[PDB]
């Protein structure tokens, strides 16, 4: 994901090797939403 | 008959521990509560505590941190602790039965239907540098 | 020719909490049989939220005695598992080892007085935005439970745990002075004939008492 | 380009607005966490539009002027008693600024609710548009809105102790223009708590 | 001391001596206060508890009642024998008892 | 192209006169690979705590850390110390840190690397607080009898509302330096 590269896996698993996120129940989405096209009439 | 008789150290230095004692005699301490209420030279009066019939007690809010009372249910007698005293801590101190169980807070001090009928004669405690 | 590696210039010391199962020294020892053996508790917080202990209020006592005045206030005391009134319950003792909890404070309350006299009681938890509680009247509108005495007398009570983050220390450290868990409360609404009546309390963990983090400490 | 907008009972109309403006949402995130043990309960008569305000950019007033107001400002009934009576209380901002042009001041307005502000350096104005903004240039419009969700480390948040949103409303085109338009013009905000929640209730006095 | 008493106040033998004690809200009203006596050079004794009644073992002379937030001692007939300081004593809110002056009653 | 100032974004993209865009590869400058360096940080002598903001404000990871106001980092110091350097949770007693049983680690090598988890009690972290930061902030703390030099690295970072950035600010149009030539 990050930085590493270690084609093999951790040696340690996930849970002793970083914290485990918890689930309950934008840029990226704000870029892709840009106003590219012109306004008016290319001619020529 | 009811009495209750108070032993206490006089004349001490500030910043020393005080402990006073009210011997109490005439009935069991099982049955009647007592309360710590002392007496500033002239006219005052600030409640200090109780200790009731049971283990649990209270002690004056702004006067809680320098107090401490136990309780010998045998030889009958009760004490006070006075973690540091200053020269104003100088006061007439008195020990005083209620009529109920529990009366250990400064809630007794105003009750609807309990009282303080019993007090001790009262020790003048001195302090001063 | 030979495997190479790298022997990293980092990370090859003793983490001293690191799962590592040392190597092996005189195997081949089968131990006594061990199996079927009572009182087996896998982990902490199975043992506290089902075997409570007693609190501790002034004069060394785990009963608060109801006062004989109609109203009048109990033993109100921090919310946090360092607070003096709970410094000798198994809870607090266990807490003390780890950093922040997440779960609801249990407190059972239960009556020993005789069957002659009735008391009813209520307490109250007040968020930590202003001046705890002093009357029940100025107390019933935060989170409260009233109760009345009777045949079965104890009665549970679960102190919500709401904070503004989803942990919460365990420690009360030095720079802040009005505690940011809040205050309970405990209080004489009406009694009957009963006076220096004990109530005797008790603590535990709720059905989500959750702790992690655990640090050590000089105790 | 009529929006009507409306929260509650009370409602703001524009005759020439651009567009509602959203800001790093548009809809707020999870409720009920795990930490406030489900007592959290919504509130629906406090989300209405207050009047609040603000500065009166003059000729005089050079490029850099800022003038931020910490968000949630002392309220009067419904949201403002509410904080003084609930605990861990949480909502999104609708904020709405209006600046009258008079179509003859051409001096540009920027307004950005920013994250925590913390009195913003001569320095950092120039990418302050990072921030969800609307810049109102009287000829073009004479009406801000955005709106966003509410943003903190904490779940809740204890207004008594911290305000997460801030209006930045900053004078980006450097003075005003008083072609015979405006003299001075005024600037007001209509702001709007939204999707109010409260956790717990106070000891009452 | 934290509440407001009358100063000192007097009368002569068989005249009704009516003795005030004005609190606050808090303090007084929600509880009735109680009524001490101190002879000088002699211990407190307990006059009105409940701020109406009588402790047994004081005589019938002496009648408290409470009103608002002040109460008032009433001493319907006064003797040689009442002469000493009376202090008004009543709990408060904040947890701790808050004590009047005393009342020297001194008779003519 | 002509459209009103509604804060939407809008990209010429190098086409609307002449010509197609190229197809740019966009790969470390997201907020993990750029934020998965170490940085040195000046340390306490002999005891102090592991605040990301302690990064020195002008660095690649220092400044843009600083650029988000919410961000979720899991740490991997890297401590050179003189002996047993031990690390105690967020929320913990300043006497919990000099302890065996809390973790430390042996004087081995040049530096021990430590991965130490994301401990804090708040949903996320934050680099400005309205109102220095809240001294809940924290990945625990670390106490050695010295620490020669001390190095965070934010690993897996996620981070949330940008903040404004700042370059120096030149004195002359064109501000130049120099730049590593044979």
């Amino acid at each position: 994901s990050g930085n590493t590269g270690s084609i093999i896996n951790n040696y340690y698993m996930q849970q002793y090797q970083n914290s485990m996120d918890t689930q309950l129940g934008w840029f990226s989405k704000l870029a892709s939403s840009a106003f590219s096209g012109l306004f008016g009439a290319l001619l020529a | 008959q009811v009495q209750l008789r108070e032993s206490g150290p006089s004349l001490v230095k500030p910043s020393q521990t005080l402990f006073l004692t009210c011997t109490v005699s005439g009935f069991s301490l099982t049955s009647y509560s007592v309360n710590w209420v002392r007496q500033t030279p002239g006219k005052m009066l600030e409640c200090l505590g109780g200790i009731a019939t049971s283990g649990s007690t209270g002690y004056n809010p702004v006067l809680k941190s320098r107090l401490r009372i136990t309780k010998d249910n045998s030889k009958s007698q009760v004490s006070l602790s006075v973690s540091n005293v200053t020269p104003e801590d100088t006061a007439t101190y008195y020990c005083a039965k209620w009529s109920s169980r529990g009366g250990y807070d400064c809630g007794v001090h105003s009750s609807d239907y309990s009282y303080l009928d019993a007090w001790g004669q009262g020790l003048l405690v001195t302090v001063s540098s | 020719g030979i495997f190479p590696v790298a022997c990293s210039d980092g990370y090859g010391g003793l983490v001293t909490t690191d799962p590592k199962t040392a190597d092996p020294a005189y195997g081949k020892v089968f131990n006594p049989p061990r199996n079927m053996l009572p009182g087996r508790f896998t982990n902490f917080l199975d043992v506290a939220e089902a075997c409570p202990t007693f609190l501790h209020f002034e004069g060394d006592v785990p009963y608060v005695t109801t006062k004989t005045d109609s109203d009048r206030v109990l033993a109100q005391f921090d919310l946090s598992l360092a607070a003096k009134h709970m410094s000798n319950t198994f809870l607090a003792g266990l807490a003390q080892y780890y950093t922040q909890y997440s779960g609801t404070i249990n407190l059972h309350f239960m009556f020993t007085g005789p069957t002659d006299a009735k008391a009813r009681y209520m307490i109250a938890y007040a968020p930590p935005g202003m001046e705890p509680p002093k009357t029940p009247e100025a107390a019933a509108h935060c989170i409260h439970a009233e109760w009345d005495t009777g045949l079965n007398s104890k009665f549970t009570f679960s102190i919500p745990y709401l904070s503004a983050a989803d942990y919460a220390y365990t420690a009360s450290d030095a720079a802040e002075t009005t505690n940011v868990q809040g205050w309970v409360c405990l209080f004489q609404i009406t009694h009957g004939k009963a006076d220096g009546d004990a109530l005797v309390v008790l603590a535990s963990a709720g059905k989500d008492f959750e702790l992690r983090l655990p640090v050590d400490a000089r105790t | 380009r009529i929006l009507t907008t409306r929260n509650g009972h009370t409602t703001s109309t524009t005759q020439s607005s651009v567009g509602v403006t959203y800001g790093y949402a548009t809809a707020e995130d999870f409720v009920s966490g795990p930490n406030t043990s489900g007592l959290e309960t919504r509130v629906v008569q406090a989300e209405r539009f207050f009047k609040t305000h603000l500065f009166d950019w003059v000729t005089s007033d050079p490029f850099g002027r800022c003038y931020q107001l910490e968000l949630p400002t002392d309220h009067k009934g419904v949201y403002g008693s509410l904080t003084d009576s609930y605990a861990y209380m949480r909502n999104g901002w609708d904020v709405e600024v209006t600046a009258v042009g008079n179509q003859f001041n051409g001096g540009c307005l920027l307004v950005a609710m920013v994250p925590e502000l913390c009195s913003i350096d001569k320095r950092g104005l120039y990418q302050l548009t990072l921030f969800p903004h609307q810049f109102i240039n009287p000829r073009t419009n004479m009406t801000a809105h955005i709106t966003v969700p509410f943003v903190g480390v904490n779940r809740y948040d204890q207004y008594k102790v911290h305000k997460p949103w801030t209006l930045v409303v900053m004078v980006v085109a450097p003075l005003t223009v008083n072609t015979e338009g405006a003299p001075q013009i005024k600037v007001y905000a209509n702001i709007a708590p939204t999707n109010v929640h409260v956790a717990g209730e106070f000891p009452s006095k | 001391a934290v509440l407001t008493q009358p100063s000192s106040v007097s009368a002569s033998l068989g005249q009704r001596v009516s003795i005030t004690c004005s609190g606050s809200s808090s303090n007084i009203g929600r509880y009735g206060a109680t009524w001490y006596q101190q002879v000088p050079g002699s211990g407190l004794r307990t006059i009105i508890y409940g701020s109406s009644r009588r402790p047994s073992g004081v005589p019938d002379r002496f009648s408290g009642s409470k009103s608002g937030n002040t109460v008032t001692l009433t001493i319907s007939s006064l003797q040689p024998e009442d002469e000493a300081d009376y202090f008004c004593a009543a709990y408060d809110i904040s947890t701790n008892a808050v004590f009047g002056s005393g009342t020297t009653l001194t008779l003519l | 192209t002509s459209t009103g100032e509604s804060a939407d974004p809008v990209t010429a993209t190098v086409e609307n006169y002449g010509g197609e865009t190229q197809v740019q590869r966009r790969q470390h400058t997201d907020v993990s690979f750029i934020l998965d360096r170490f940085v040195k940080v000046t340390p306490k002598d002999q005891i102090n705590v592991l605040d990301l903001m302690q990064t020195p404000a002008h660095t690649l990871v220092g400044a843009l850390l600083r650029t988000a106001t919410y961000y979720f980092a899991d740490l991997e110091v890297a401590v050179k110390h003189e002996g047993n350097l031990t690390w105690v949770p967020n929320g913990a007693p300043e006497t919990a840190l000099d302890n065996t049983t809390n973790p430390t680690a042996y004087h081995k090598a040049p530096l021990t690397r430590l991965a130490l988890p994301y401990t804090a009690p708040h949903r996320v972290l934050a680099t400005v607080y309205n109102g220095a930061l809240p001294t809940s902030f924290n990945y625990g703390a670390i106490k050695a009898t010295r620490v020669t030099e001390l190095l965070y690295r934010m690993k897996r970072a996620e981070t949330y509302c940008p903040r404004p950035l700042l370059a120096i600010h030149p004195s002359e149009a064109r501000h130049k330096q120099k730049i590593v030539a044979p």
